[PDB]
């Protein structure tokens, strides 16, 4: 979906 | 043409659209650790590596398999470079300038060991982990299928890039001799290349043969082989959008740096303590993101990671060699690095607002 888009952008915010 | 936040979000996107339900469980002992993970795994298909990673590491309390498994890509990470396999060295002294040991045909089923390690990375990469093994920058380059250039062979062997730097600064044939294990073999640079001799319109097409050479003499398929192995698991297609400096830091990750240890650790040459330029330095280095300081540290050392004990313990080629700052060139240039000597050359800039510019752009646009 975009979910997914909306996981990738929450992993950069977290680990960058 | 947008900056490494956005490359992120789209990679990491990218690994996401293409990541598996359900889990798959790894059962090592610490002790055979590495037999145990490399068995695994290359039994294993490899879209099965994006699944949910239940890492069974046996005689275990353990039940946040988050922790085991960051544990796991670390203790790995450092458990492949075990000698007695043959796999990797160093250029330098004090653990200096990873690099492939061409040795590691000696273990007939070497290749594979280099394919497993190629599909350890990309789950490393793949499921957004870290590790520390410290790889060289062209290693990298290398896997983005970029050239590397004269600045990279100053990083890894000074003696080799000050021979070329004489040869292009004066004015032989396209061959060259390699020992391996006591047999010597002449690797022709070119087709016939033991006939052609060196003249000075073929020395610019010379000087870049033995650029290439000398990173891929004798690690030619262990590379080949790394390279399929990661490809096969995640694509480097995947890293098009990337750079060297970039790259590193995905997969080890980012740190807080200790900004005093840093300014208490760094020496100068020519330079004082109390200049104008480095009173400003340490200025532009604090109004500054975390983002960018590793990426200065990258610029300078070669490479974001720290060793134990902090800046004091900065080790270059020719042993220790603290950060270390000169007044070198003119200030119509930019400041360069020589990341051998973890030295930065910076230029007696005339103005605060010239030298915040000029170094970012340093940073930013080179090497
Ligand atoms: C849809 C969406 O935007 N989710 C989302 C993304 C990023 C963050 N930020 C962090 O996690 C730090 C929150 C929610």
């Amino acid at each position: 979906p975009a979910t997914i888009m909306c996981r990738a952008a929450a992993d950069t915010c977290t680990f960058f | 043409d947008r900056s490494f936040r956005w490359k992120y979000h789209q990679f990491r996107f990218l690994c996401h659209s293409n990541a598996l339900p359900s889990h798959v469980k790894i059962s090592v002992s610490r002790q055979t650790l590495f037999e145990d993970s490399f068995q695994q795994i290359m039994n294993m298909k490899p879209y099965d590596l994006r699944r949910r990673l239940y890492i069974i590491m046996r005689g275990e309390e353990g039940l946040d398999y988050g922790g085991i498994a960051r544990e796991w890509f670390f203790l790995l990470s450092h458990e492949v470079l075990n000698p007695m396999y043959c796999l990797f060295e160093y250029a330098g002294k004090n653990n200096y300038c990873l690099q492939i040991n061409p040795a590691s045909s000696i273990n007939p089923d070497h290749l594979t060991y280099f394919r497993f390690i190629g599909r350890f990375i990309a789950m490393a990469l793949y499921h957004g982990k870290f590790i520390d093994t410290g790889f060289t920058l062209p290693f990298y380059k290398r896997m983005l299928n970029k050239r590397p250039t004269l600045k990279d062979l100053e990083s890894i062997d000074p003696e080799f890039y000050n021979s070329i730097v004489w040869i292009k600064e004066n004015n032989l044939y396209f061959i060259q001799d390699m020992e391996i294990l006591g047999k010597v073999t002449t690797h022709e640079l070119k087709e016939g290349g033991e006939s052609i001799r060196v003249t000075e319109e073929n020395k610019e097409e010379y000087i870049m043969l033995l650029t290439d050479w000398r990173f891929t003499r004798g690690v030619e398929e262990q590379t080949k082989a790394f390279l399929d192995g990661f490809n096969e698991v995640a694509p480097l297609e995947w890293l098009r959008y990337f750079d060297e400096k970039e790259l590193e830091l995905m997969l080890c990750g980012m740190q807080e740096i200790d900004m005093s240890d840093w300014q208490k650790s760094t020496i100068y040459r020519h330079y004082t303590k109390n200049s104008k330029q480095i009173q400003w330095f340490w200025q532009v280095v604090k109004e500054m993101d975390n983002e960018k300081r590793i990426r200065l540290l990258q610029f300078v050392t070669g490479t974001c990671r720290l060793p134990v004990g902090g800046f004091a313990e900065l080790i270059g080629s020719n042993g220790p060699q603290k950060f270390c700052i000169d007044k070198v060139g003119k200030e119509t240039w930019l400041p360069r690095s020589h990341t051998c000597f973890n030295r930065l050359d910076l230029p007696p800039y005339k103005s605060y607002e010239q030298l915040r510019e000029k170094l970012l752009y340093a940073i930013e646009e080179t090497e």
